[PDB]
């Protein structure tokens, strides 16, 4: 699958990456990344799709970008409102999705 | 004003079966694919299964591939996910969602997952 | 057969004339009476309620909303490729007039035809009647032409002092005014000119106020930038920098967005609004004469800001219903809310503040105290878009004869006029009613696209769905419905 | 007048630029074009540039061409009313160089929406003009008003330093209207007898950064004091609320007030370093449409001039590769500039 | 000209009749409305019908109207290709009944894509007739050829059915033609020498369902024949290979042969029973546009001609309710019926 | 100066007027020679790939490519307003030319003005030269017009025996040809009237090929049901019935789908796909004179069923690439691929068998036999939609000048042309070259949109979500793009 980190944190104020790391034939190869937000106890939402495509309704301050064989949500000026678990979707060279084992992001 | 709302099933016996069912309701069902998508009450989302809207791919991901079956009624507005041979490998929210459509001409791929169901809770537990 | 079914529109250079006919049905109301009507009789439990008027035999026309004229393939035409357009020229007939007499026997009934009975039909054109085509009322003509409908009854309102008169009250006998009678042979029409009006504007800026500049170079002028060199104790400084495309927010400008008087925001997703009801309570209103009223829709405003569609101005938007849709205390899927988005380059958002100012002067003890401006009149140098025109909404209001207004254009979009398309009256000449025919015709004078942009535009599509049943069709029962409010502002321009 | 970006459109916006925030957030494209009345341009001269080893050695180039096209429908974005810089110099004998052009146009972030429009000038016709030809056109203004209340307050600051609170007051305390969530400075303001108040000109040898007050020209509409509310002040009180034996008469400040039927005001005033015209915005509705920053407002202002060096291309490979030609002689060109501009008083 | 649906238009579709086969499936709509040339309309009745208890009262109503145009624009859906039941009748003294239109479009199983089109035949301007009005037009026809080679071969089966095989091969056997998917029966076919590709007409009184042989009129193109082929015949043979000193020739079979240049053919013969015109379906191309049910293909066929009865309501209630008016006086019309058609030899 | 800048398009009633103004920079090719080239020095390891011919110096224009004369605004505007288009006239003109003579010693050239050097540049319009216009070569003028590029150099090929030429083979030398020669003072321009085109159809349309019937009533012809009354010996039997809306498979239709060659089926999900090396052996391929060549495209078929669309036939579509794309072994999506799919209505689809026959005569000891028809050619009554044209795709081609033709429109789709635009043939006079402006104009005719459809179209558009670059413009880099190919079949007609 897509590893990314356990957690991450950050203070208000300040922009924050959260990165997801694949094989080539999930994200190296194809570009098909997206990220999601998720409270708990609450379908997830679409962030962005693509690498950097963001949908209408989702907010300015999330971005997104490929690195290479690795991809990676960046949010800027972090509120309360941005304590969410965010998840790492990219389908695969077979046209199954995989996602990763989710991180909680921590605003002190 | 979309609505993706299943109703599916609660706690089950391991070894027994199980059918969720979907209902789409303020856009139009049959184009979308629909996934199933399960979240472990303690891990990440995990993607079980996907429909085309003509129905003509259905695919799995290999764990449960071979124990489950996905139907969609498009006249109806539902998508269904029936379950044979329950394990405790699968106990969790099972999520009703779609991938982004943007209406246009065939040959035409958006890849996300656009809006997503609040979720039930399937529970296979032996005692 | 003394006229014919006219309907389809033809678009021919920068004009379009369109036409619609309709088959009516008109009854017999208050029993061939004039009936004062007061709040007491249904209550008026409230003073803000409160109202004096005669409900009255008579009959009247109207063709005020949009989808009369329009079929919603030739609202996309007008969309997709139009930057303005205004009415010119009207024509309305009142043709075949049939008046049936209903005969009750027993419980039966059988209905024949009533030879020698005449309709009267008379039209306004000097505006001495109460003129109640501007309030956006129910009973227009259907938007599907294969549908009949039922003329709707006609009334008016005027002074009172809580439920009851007031010596300068009025009373209307339209009967007082000459009118014409017509048999089943007898048809009646007369020709309109619509007075000079702007042209709606029907397009997008591609560029929003407060992004007018070059970002390549610096402005000539400097604004104050730093005013303390630092931490520590009497370190007051004046500092200057100049305005460049790297600080774009503290450039001057030569003008500045619209007037703005703020609404409440609700949500679409009830678990984020409040618990308590902020209904009325919560709405702005504006208070006449001890009688308060809902601000709606309100001064010309964006619905939300970037990036946040669940919300919307509580009585900030225009808000249509589903077909099906009942009357009382509908569910929020029923009714389609209407929303601004395309106006937020110029107007600001309705939920918002306009801006801020300094309440005080400052000095050595008192530092500087700013706070919100929630409601802001017109100042020199605004700019703001008007409301946008639905296929649903009204067309023309009549502005109120007085001393003086301010940018007439009404509130709910459309047209303001000081001689608006006259009233129509009509009536059953005293167990009867009648039938007929309705054709009526307005002319449209179009303003071309003639924008250099390079890449495509945004256009109303229909989507490549494939559904249960066809959009902006009949349904297997024969119920013609509207999916979804179509605006009219799709193109851009530059501003 | 260079030769810019290498004769290439380039997306410039908020991000490529270092992002600082969502104030300043921004969207738009780069060209290399740059940009009674009457206007001639003549006397071309086109001179290519050669670099042999590390010296430069400037000649002419003779076939070699410039265009120019007037926009006279106004169709592309017009940035001639911000009070950019690279006006025409004040003294006659000066040599100016002619700045490049680019626009905005919508954004969200540092991304585009899908209306979001990008313009080829390539797309225009154009006068091309080797060294022998000339240019010219003759532009007549609509008929304006010959030139010479309401308030929206500005906080007060004084030149001497004791006296301002010692705080940092400067965008804090500054005035601004709010515009789909991005808070624009209010400059300099709705005219009045001020922090952002009065336009600020920078002296000669002035720099670009943080320069004493005495290094800039503080302007001041106090000329209109008869007729007009001072900038800090407020304009009034009204009664907020009724009298009765228990309730007394209460009076609140006015911080900001609109027009109303019987207000009278006058305009700021044009300055002999400051602006002549501005474009008034084509929208449904406006009032008193005269620009803010001083002087006249016009729905047909004077029309941009855009100006390119037509690129030469450079030697190319003996076998055919479908790519673009990157690869272009260093050129420049100059010439002299005429215009005039008849008054009435 | 009874009164269709009620004055309604009505989505109709493969599950609103049941359905059930996936090359049934269909989805479209129907209409209140019912369908040198000269033709008149004249001599109108509106018979009115009241029911008292059960008893039946068909009353002279004057008054109403009727409605009719005719589309020449070719803007509406054309049915009149397609051997339909309701044209004027063989017998000059029958009186027949007007049938119904309505309309088929683009679906997929019996759902609609976003292609599907919805036309309103209210929203044509029409000439609406009373009892003393009358309706006229006339229509001219275009140039058309004076009427007087490649196999697909169909499959052979026998009236004496001793002669028959022991097995359902109706629809098992037959030559179909797919289309997006669709198994399509080829009926009748090309113009040939025959189990779906014969024409059939039942004889007078013929039932609708699994009716035997005798009770339809089976036609045979054996006239065709001199410069046509046999179509239970191969169209010929071919090699499949090269002969070698180790290879025998072998030969094969050939079922099926598009046009070559410099073939002969004759068209399908016409009857008194069948057609007359079809509309050439608007397209980049079409090969010997010949309809394959025989007569005058055209591209400007003649005009549709679409009448419905004027609906009047009942007796509307005494306070305004905005739905539609559902209930309305019983009707149908009746009248004259009038169609010329010179003709060349 | 020699010519000016004209870039724009003017709208005018049915008429469209594209003018293009691009700029050129031609090098010498070939050192000033005629070269035989062959594919023994590249290596000719196939039979199919063996040719000769010759390499001339000379460069050629070529605007053949849609995105030359319309801009994507001007795409779009027309694709949704028109229900077709073709070209009327035609305005070449070439100025500014200029020679620029190159001079290295050792590491740095200097590149400087030869006033004096000659361009010779001639048009042949009896078409005397081999016409390469029409095989889709690259070289056609930039999409966007700030781009310069490089002129191709012309070239042709002879008839061969593997590479070895035979008697019947030719030579033409394009210094045969008289030509204007042309100094930085001097400016040549030509016009040019297209010959008699049909409108190319840009619609979809709406009811398929065997939905041409009426729903509501029966035909009066009969088909046969029941060969068999049930189970047992001896059931022969004859059974009939009416066609009629319960079975509409077997109702008697005028007209039938048109021709099929089937093409081999590859899915876009690599793991549906065969195992094994299935590119060359399992598609399509016609042979001439004992030389195999690959079908491509093909007839104008649908590219798949309707709802499968991961499908495409492996060669029978028109594949493009995205910008940037490598030459070799490029991934799957770095390639754009076509579907025609809007034709599936009339036109059979490329992967699935055009029908069956019957093989055998039945009997008792014999059961009806039926095969798959592989590839069915034209037969009387049959109706079919030609390729589509795209933004990114060939304008024209020339009718190869034979006996006999049919459908003389080319299998890439575009309009056939027995009189195309001629050819332009450039070269620098014999280290030197060349660069100068190049102005095209055609007038293009148009066919405005009739329908009286009631719900609305589907149009192209711009779809709404941010993204980083605007599409159909240039990146930050500075390079221009297309996102994806444009047909124009949008609007939609009645069959």
């Amino acid at each position: 699958a897509l590893t990314q980190p356990a957690s991450v944190s950050g203070s208000p104020g300040q922009s924050i990456t959260i990165s997801c790391t694949g094989t080539s034939s999930d994200i190296g190869g194809y570009n098909y990344v997206s990220w999601y937000q998720q409270h708990p106890g609450k379908a997830p939402e679409l962030l962005i799709f693509d690498v950097s495509n963001r949908p209408s309704g989702v907010s300015n301050r999330f971005s997104g970008s490929k690195s290479g064989n690795t991809a990676s949500l960046t949010i800027s000026g972090l509120q309360a409102e941005d304590e969410a678990d965010y998840h790492c979707c990219s389908y695969t060279r077979t046209s199954t999705v995989i996602f990763g084992g989710g991180t909680k992001l921590t605003v002190l | 004003e979309v609505q993706l709302v299943e109703s599916g099933g609660g706690l089950v016996q391991p070894g027994g079966s199980l059918r969720l069912s979907c209902s789409a309701s303020g856009f139009h069902f049959s184009s979308y694919e629909m996934n199933w998508v399960r979240q472990a009450p303690g891990k990440g989302l995990e993607w079980v299964s996907y429909i085309s809207s003509s129905g003509t791919y259905i695919d799995y991901a290999d764990s449960v591939k071979g124990r489950f079956t996905i139907s969609r009624d498009n006249p109806a507005n539902s998508l269904y996910l029936q379950m044979y041979s329950l394990r405790a490998e699968d106990t969790a929210v099972y999520y009703c969602a779609r991938r982004l459509w943007f209406g246009e001409l065939p040959y035409s791929y958006y890849y996300g997952m656009d809006v997503w169901g609040q979720g039930t809770t399937v529970t296979v537990s032996s005692a | 057969s003394s006229g014919n079914w006219h309907c389809d529109s033809q678009w021919l250079g920068d004009r379009v004339i369109t036409t619609s006919t309709r088959t009516w049905a008109l009854p017999t109301y208050n029993n061939h009476l004039y009936k004062q009507i007061s709040n007491s009789t249904s209550g008026g439990s409230s003073n803000d309620n409160a109202y004096f008027g005669y409900s009255t035999p008579w009959g009247y026309f109207d063709f005020n909303r949009f989808h009369c004229h329009f079929s919603p393939r030739d609202w996309q035409r007008l969309i997709n490729n139009n930057w303005g357009f205004r009415p010119k020229r009207l024509n309305f007939k009142l043709f075949n007039i049939q008046v049936k007499e209903v005969t009750d026997n027993n419980g039966v009934k059988t209905i024949a035809n009533n030879l020698t009975s005449t309709v009267q039909v008379f039209t306004d054109s000097d505006y001495q009647l109460p003129y109640v085509l501007g309030s956006a009322h129910e009973g227009c003509l259907p938007p599907f032409p294969a549908d009949v409908f039922m003329i709707p009854q006609y009334g008016y309102l005027t002074l009172n002092d809580g439920s009851q008169a007031v010596g300068r009250s009025s009373f209307y006998c339209l009967e007082y005014f000459p009118s014409q009678m017509l048999r089943t042979g007898n048809n009646f029409q007369f020709s309109y000119e619509f007075e000079n009006v702007p042209f709606h504007s029907s397009y997008a800026h591609s560029q929003s106020l407060d992004r007018l500049m070059n970002p390549l170079i610096d402005q000539y002028l400097y604004y104050l930038s730093k005013t303390i060199n630092g931490s520590g104790q009497n370190q007051q400084t004046l500092k200057f920098s100049v305005a460049g495309p790297s600080n774009m927010a503290v450039q001057g400008r030569n003008y500045i967005p619209g007037p703005s008087y703020r609404q409440q925001r609700v949500s679409t997703t009830v678990t984020q609004n409040n618990n308590s009801e902020f209904a009325w309570p919560g709405a702005s209103s504006w208070a006449l004469n001890g009688r308060n009223s809902l601000m709606n829709p309100g001064p010309a405003m964006a619905s939300h800001k970037e990036g946040e569609d669940r919300f919307f101005p509580l009585s900030g938007s225009l808000i249509f219903g589903k077909q099906g849709t009942g009357r009382d205390n509908v569910d929020a899927d029923k009714v389609m809310i209407t929303n601004e988005e395309e106006i937020k380059t110029t107007n600001p958002v309705a939920t918002e503040s306009y801006g801020q100012v300094a309440t005080n002067h400052q000095s050595a003890q008192a530092q500087a105290q700013t706070g919100w401006v929630q409601n802001q009149g017109i100042l020199p140098g605004m700019v703001w878009q008007d409301r946008d025109v639905y296929l649903q909404g009204p067309i023309w209001a009549k502005i109120p004869h007085t001393d003086g207004n301010f940018h007439p254009s009404p509130l709910m979009g459309g047209f303001g006029m000081k001689h608006p398309p006259p009233q129509i009256l009509i009536k059953n000449t005293p167990t009867q009613y009648s039938t007929g025919q309705v054709s009526v015709e307005i002319e449209w004078e179009l303003q071309k696209e003639n924008s250099k942009r390079w890449n495509p535009e945004i256009q109303y599509t229909s989507n490549y769905y494939k559904s249960n049943n066809v959009e902006f069709a009949v349904n297997t029962e024969g119920v013609y419905s509207e999916p979804r409010p179509i605006g009219t502002r799709y193109l851009t321009r530059n501003l």
